[PDB]
């Protein structure tokens, strides 16, 4: 009857909203790409608070995280490759032959030994120096002559060599007034009302690694095999499927580089690849035949909940498009593979090994483009000694054809992000709230 | 007891809710320019910000310092003609600003000139 | 808003068990008591028993202690405050005496003293 | 009514224009490092940091929140002998400010231990 | 009379120093981006964030403008067992601060939750 | 007028050689020269 307008200031009603995330880290400390020395130490108590009878909606196709990570870790490499050197004199006519001929066919041309004229610390002397480099890099002329293969697009800098491509986990924090709302319910789509919601003050380790196709050393999924997109009828909308169980591979680049400095001038040095100690091998992955067949099929049965239960699917390769979006292309202790993954994806399924492994062809690339503008690449510079790393395939990145065919992909460096922010929602904190009650000042 | 956390009881009824003010209210506030530095002096001048948008709000109304004040201004049923028992003891706070969200403009203003007359006239009873 | 949908009408003779449904909409299932009211022709109107969709506690008259067993399904979300539910009611010892209207009734409020009292009821269902 | 708008009653009378005060109360208050976004967010830190200085004087004086406080410092008629009629009905805040600007650092630290002495005399009153 | 200036009764008595607090409580507060100008950038936002955090907690508290507020939490002995006399006329507030050290977010909390019941409370007083 | 107000009876601990403003001018005075040495002329033909 007698209500009056009450205030109450810290009232726990949110709204959504974009703001700027920072980063939280580990303590470790030499210095990443990711310039995870520069984020604030994330709490040894990461508080996780559950919000009982919440009910949230979230929408990781809209979401603004995936959009905020995918321009800050092309600025955390725009800024690392800032103080690096220019590769601009490598862009010169080079005389390449084979390097080391009887191997197994058209693999003698795979790499080369180019030899060329060079800058030195005097501008007015020259020198000839040699360097091996990948054929994926160097393009004919049209005689044994060829070039860069960026020097008629984009300018080219070699990552400075103290630099670590190693993804380091990166906690997305928001700021006071703000809060990062996480979908805890396990068999979650990525839209709609999540039942069960908590609210973080930063959001779990994310290494921001990019691969292509195959997801990798990623987050797993508790229950079933979740399979996410935004219009699963349209076939235009790449898939996401994410495992509960890590399928392990193993790749390895087993030849023995050497890295021979080169001074193009005052200060700067180019690293050229010097020769190889022992055997000319070929760069491969392995992965388990046996759990690679079981995880494909749990995929094959998560794929029938939106076909039927009686269409048969089918697995098949790239169906053309860019070096980095036909293979695995990733990163692995700082050379750039390129596996073909026709043995992966070459497997259809009916309506309804376990010894051996299947191997992935990889060819290395070092001048490696941009993903976002042209004009501009990166020169990887060569890594000493064999690389072998060994890291989980936690998902994918597939694509449906419109009885059904499915094909991996995916380009875009923001879908990487999606699977591992697709829990995560920003929110605003709005403290101040006026209701009745029969309660008057004086 | 409970201690439901920071914003624990955002699915509590507004009576409960309104028992747990002090857990929102604390968390409400706690140089290389680098990618990182740039985007974490963006989190510290926007916290600042929000902060003390709540607090002159809070000021022009005569709440400053206070949880839960009370005003002057009646309940126009006009906004909500729901009960108090209906209201405490039934939404949460979260719906609740879902259907006052209208006329949240209209009673800002409301505490804003009954503060400012109210100060006009205490003057006014103490110059004697 | 809120509804309640009961099941079919449909009639069985003494000594068997009927299951009773009461599909629920537009409001959060867990956040009220589903009540199970019995107006026979024989007696008066008698409350049979209230269950907690979020707790699973139950209550019952001691005339149902161990004859009736109630039982409800989690509810599916459908926006922020609107999910589905589903009640259930199950007699033992089941004789032709207990012919009668059923009902069922969500809860009145989410907390005080009136919290499981039923308010919004459904149609019913005619019974042996 | 009037409500002439922000600085409004600039021109106005003492007396009239400290009836509009909530008026430029509110207007106190309310990441890319391009040319334009170092300009936006010095504009950013300016506001916080004016805004928070008159509110410490404010605090140090026992006004916090206060748009209209009454002090116990007595107005030495040295600072201004004009009358209140002649101030409140005649003057403009403006011109007020130009006459009274030279004891305006005196009159700050009268009211700064005023505030600091009544709160040492009400502790000594609540000892009891 | 004294007047020892910033800091000056730091050596000084608790009770000695407890009389210039308004001293202390005004120097609390008062774009290019070259290697000078991210310095005292940096400076200004960190000076208001740890103004703020002060008053937050006097906020918290039901001190909000006090440079001297009385609580209604009683002294636990377990923080310190010193009586008063040597305490305001024999420690320094330094040294104090070093004993109590311990017991600081203790004492943080009792206040906080203190000033939450007593709004609660205010309230319920003048809902007749 | 470069205000100094002595804190009497106070008695403080000091250690030259952890301060961290002699860290932070080190690094300053460095910065200042970077900052300075930026628009200025590469004399790299000069390595003839
Ligand atoms: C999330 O949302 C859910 C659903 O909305 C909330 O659950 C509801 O909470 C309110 C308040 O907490 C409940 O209202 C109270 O109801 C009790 C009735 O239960 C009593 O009787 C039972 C049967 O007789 C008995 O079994 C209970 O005893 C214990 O056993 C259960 C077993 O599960 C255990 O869970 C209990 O906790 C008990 O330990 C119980 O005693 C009633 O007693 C209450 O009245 C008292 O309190 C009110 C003030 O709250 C006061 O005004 C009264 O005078 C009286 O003193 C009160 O009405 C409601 O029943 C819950 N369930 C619903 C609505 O379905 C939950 O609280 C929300 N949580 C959050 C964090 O938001
Ligand atoms: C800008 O600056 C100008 C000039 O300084 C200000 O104008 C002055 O405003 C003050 C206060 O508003 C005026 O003082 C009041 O004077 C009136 C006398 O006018 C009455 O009598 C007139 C002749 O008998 C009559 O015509 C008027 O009636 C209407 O007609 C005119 C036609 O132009 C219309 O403009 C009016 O608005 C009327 O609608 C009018 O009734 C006097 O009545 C007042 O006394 C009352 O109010 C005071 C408090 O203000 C109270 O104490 C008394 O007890 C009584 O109740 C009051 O004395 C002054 O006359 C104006 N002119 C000058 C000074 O030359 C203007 O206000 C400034 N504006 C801003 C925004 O700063
Ligand atoms: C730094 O630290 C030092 C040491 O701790 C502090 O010095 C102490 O200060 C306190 C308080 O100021 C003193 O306590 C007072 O003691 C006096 C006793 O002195 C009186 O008697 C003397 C002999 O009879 C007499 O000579 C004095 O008269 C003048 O002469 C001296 C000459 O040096 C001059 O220095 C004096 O200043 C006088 O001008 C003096 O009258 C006693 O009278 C006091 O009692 C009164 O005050 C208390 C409240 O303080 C009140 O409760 C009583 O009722 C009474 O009214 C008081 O006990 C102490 O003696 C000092 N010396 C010590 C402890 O060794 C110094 O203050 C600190 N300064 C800062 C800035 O931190
Ligand atoms: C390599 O990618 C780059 C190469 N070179 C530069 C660059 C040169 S110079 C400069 C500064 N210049 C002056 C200012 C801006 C330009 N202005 C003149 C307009 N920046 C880049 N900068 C951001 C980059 C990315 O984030 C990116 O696209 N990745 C990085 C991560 C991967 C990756 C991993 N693991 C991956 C690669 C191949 C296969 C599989 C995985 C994908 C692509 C980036
Ligand atoms: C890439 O091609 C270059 C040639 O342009 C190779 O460099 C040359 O390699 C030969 C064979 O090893 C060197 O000759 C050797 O010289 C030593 C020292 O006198 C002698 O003992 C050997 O018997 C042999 O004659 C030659 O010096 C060398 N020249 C230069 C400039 O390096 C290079 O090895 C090739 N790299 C690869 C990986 O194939
Ligand atoms: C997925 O995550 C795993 C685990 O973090 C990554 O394995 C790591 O790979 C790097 C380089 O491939 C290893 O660093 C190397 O260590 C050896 C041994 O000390 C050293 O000789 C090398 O010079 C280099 O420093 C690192 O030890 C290894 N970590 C573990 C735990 O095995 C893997 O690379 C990740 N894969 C992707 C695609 O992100
Ligand atoms: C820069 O040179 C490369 C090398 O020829 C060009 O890439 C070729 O483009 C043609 C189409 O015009 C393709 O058919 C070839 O397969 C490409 N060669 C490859 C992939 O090795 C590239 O188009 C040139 N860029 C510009 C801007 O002229
Ligand atoms: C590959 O997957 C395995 C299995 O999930 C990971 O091993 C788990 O790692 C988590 C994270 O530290 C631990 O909490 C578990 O206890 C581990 N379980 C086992 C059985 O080892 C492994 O870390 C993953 N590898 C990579 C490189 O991500
Ligand atoms: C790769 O080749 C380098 C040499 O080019 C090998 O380095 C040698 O390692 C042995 C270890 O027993 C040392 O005794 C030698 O002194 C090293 N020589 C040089 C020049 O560094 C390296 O071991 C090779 N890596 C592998 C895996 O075989
Ligand atoms: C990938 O390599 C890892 C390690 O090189 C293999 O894991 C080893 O498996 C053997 C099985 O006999 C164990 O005895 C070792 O302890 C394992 N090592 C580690 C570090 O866990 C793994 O089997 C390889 N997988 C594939 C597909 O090649
Ligand atoms: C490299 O080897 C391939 C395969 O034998 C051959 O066709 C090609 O001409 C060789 N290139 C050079 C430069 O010797
Ligand atoms: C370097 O320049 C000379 C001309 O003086 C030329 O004869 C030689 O072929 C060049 N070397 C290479 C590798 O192109
Ligand atoms: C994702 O799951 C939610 C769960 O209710 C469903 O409503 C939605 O239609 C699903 N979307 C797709 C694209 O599968
Ligand atoms: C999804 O795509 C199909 C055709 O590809 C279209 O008919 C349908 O409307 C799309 N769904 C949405 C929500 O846009
Ligand atoms: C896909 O498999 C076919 C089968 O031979 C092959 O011709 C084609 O090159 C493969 N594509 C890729 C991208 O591996
Ligand atoms: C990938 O491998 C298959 C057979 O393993 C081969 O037919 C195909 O040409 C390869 N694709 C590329 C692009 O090399
Ligand atoms: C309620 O507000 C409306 C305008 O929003 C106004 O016309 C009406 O008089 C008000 N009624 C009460 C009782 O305050
Ligand atoms: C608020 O205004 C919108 C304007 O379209 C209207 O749809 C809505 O019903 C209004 N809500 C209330 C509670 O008045
Ligand atoms: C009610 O029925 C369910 C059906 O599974 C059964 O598990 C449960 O034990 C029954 N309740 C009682 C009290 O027997
Ligand atoms: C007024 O102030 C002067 C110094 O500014 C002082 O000497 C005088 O005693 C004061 N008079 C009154 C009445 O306050
Ligand atoms: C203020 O001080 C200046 C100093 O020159 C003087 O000219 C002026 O008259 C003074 N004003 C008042 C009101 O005392
Ligand atoms: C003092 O605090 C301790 C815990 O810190 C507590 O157990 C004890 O009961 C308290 N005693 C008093 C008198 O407050
Ligand atoms: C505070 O805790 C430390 C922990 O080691 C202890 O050494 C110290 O004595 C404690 N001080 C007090 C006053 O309790």
């Amino acid at each position: 009857e007698n209500l009056w307008v009450t205030v109450y200031y810290g009232v726990p009603v949110w709204k959504d909203a974009e703001t700027t995330l920072f980063c939280a880290s580990d303590a470790k400390a030499k210095h990443n790409v990711w310039a995870t020395h520069a984020c604030v130490p994330t709490d040894p108590n990461p508080q996780e608070i559950h919000l009982e009878n919440v009910t949230e909606e979230f929408n990781m196709w809209k979401n603004n995280m995936v959009e905020q990570m995918h321009t800050d870790i092309i600025s955390l490499w725009d800024q690392s490759l800032k103080p690096c050197v220019k590769l601009t004199p490598l862009c010169v006519t080079l005389q390449c032959t084979n390097v080391t001929n009887a191997i197994t066919d058209d693999m003698r041309g795979e790499l080369k030994n180019c030899s060329f004229n060079m800058t030195t610390e005097l501008r007015d002397k020259k020198q000839k120096v040699y360097s091996l480099f990948y054929r994926l890099d160097v393009v004919q002329i049209n005689n044994k002559e060829y070039r860069l293969i960026n020097c008629n697009t984009s300018a080219i800098t070699q990552a400075c060599p103290k630099v670590s491509f190693e993804p380091i986990p990166i906690h997305y924090c928001a700021p006071a007034g703000f809060a990062i709302l996480k979908c805890k319910d396990k068999k979650f789509n990525g839209t709609g009302p999540c039942p069960s919601v908590s609210t973080v003050q930063c959001t779990h380790g994310i290494k921001p690694v990019v691969s292509t196709q195959l997801l990798l050393n990623g987050s797993l999924a508790e229950e079933e095999v979740m399979i996410r997109s935004e219009n699963i009828t349209n076939n235009a909308k790449n898939i996401l499927v994410q495992f509960n169980t890590p399928v392990q591979i193993n790749c390895t680049r087993p030849n023995n580089n050497t890295r021979k400095s080169i001074r193009i001038g005052p200060g700067q040095a180019f690293y050229a690849t010097g020769d190889i100690i022992g055997d000319i091998r070929q760069a491969h992955c392995n992965v388990s035949k046996a759990t690679w067949n079981e995880t494909l099929g749990k995929v094959v049965k998560q794929l029938r909940k939106h076909f039927g239960n009686n269409t048969i699917i089918r697995f098949a390769n790239s169906s053309g498009g860019d070096l980095e979006v036909t293979t695995h292309s990733f990163n692995c202790g700082g050379e750039f593979f390129y596996c073909n993954t026709s043995g992966l994806f070459n497997s259809t399924w009916i309506s309804n090994g376990s010894n051996d492994s299947i191997t992935l062809p990889c060819r290395i690339k070092q001048i490696i483009n941009m993903w976002q503008r042209i004009g501009q690449a990166m020169y990887a510079p060569p890594i000493q000694g064999v690389i072998r790393c060994v890291s989980n395939i936690t998902g994918l990145i597939l694509t449906r054809d419109g009885t059904e065919t499915f094909r991996p992909g995916g380009g875009d460096m923001r879908d990487n992000w999606r699977s591992e922010l697709y829990k995560y929602k920003v929110v605003k904190i709005e403290p101040l709230g006026v209701a009745p009650t029969r309660c008057k000042r004086r | 007891a409970v201690f439901l956390g920071f914003l624990g009881a955002a699915g509590s009824t507004m009576g409960a809710a309104s028992m747990t003010l002090t857990v929102q209210a604390r968390n409400l506030l706690s140089l290389k320019l680098t990618v990182w530095g740039i985007k974490q002096l963006q989190a510290r001048v926007l916290a600042v910000e929000r902060y003390l948008r709540d607090q002159q709000l809070l000021g022009i109304w005569g709440c400053s310092g206070k949880l839960i004040c009370c005003t002057n201004v009646p309940w126009n049923s006009s906004w909500s003609n729901r009960n108090l028992s209906e209201i405490w003891d039934n939404m949460t706070w979260l719906q609740w600003d879902k259907e006052i969200s209208n006329y949240t403009q209209i009673i800002y203003g409301l505490l804003e000139e009954s503060q400012n007359q109210q100060e006009k006239n205490e003057q006014d009873l103490l110059a004697l | 808003q809120g509804q309640l949908v009961q099941s079919g009408a449909t009639t069985t003779k003494p000594g068997s068990s009927v299951k009773i449904s009461c599909k629920t909409s537009g409001y959060r299932f867990n956040f009220y008591h589903i009540n199970w009211i019995r107006q026979t022709a024989g007696r008066g109107p008698e409350w049979m028993g209230w269950i907690s969709p979020y707790s699973g506690d139950k209550n019952l008259a001691p005339a149902f202690q161990d004859r009736v067993n109630m039982t409800t399904d989690t509810e599916v979300p459908v926006t922020s405050f609107t999910s589905t539910g589903a009640a259930y009611m199950e007699i033992r010892n089941l004789t032709s005496d207990d012919t009668g209207t059923y009902f069922c009734a969500k809860g009145l409020l989410r907390d005080g003293s009136s919290t499981w009292l039923p308010y919004l009821w459904g149609q019913g269902t005619l019974l042996t």
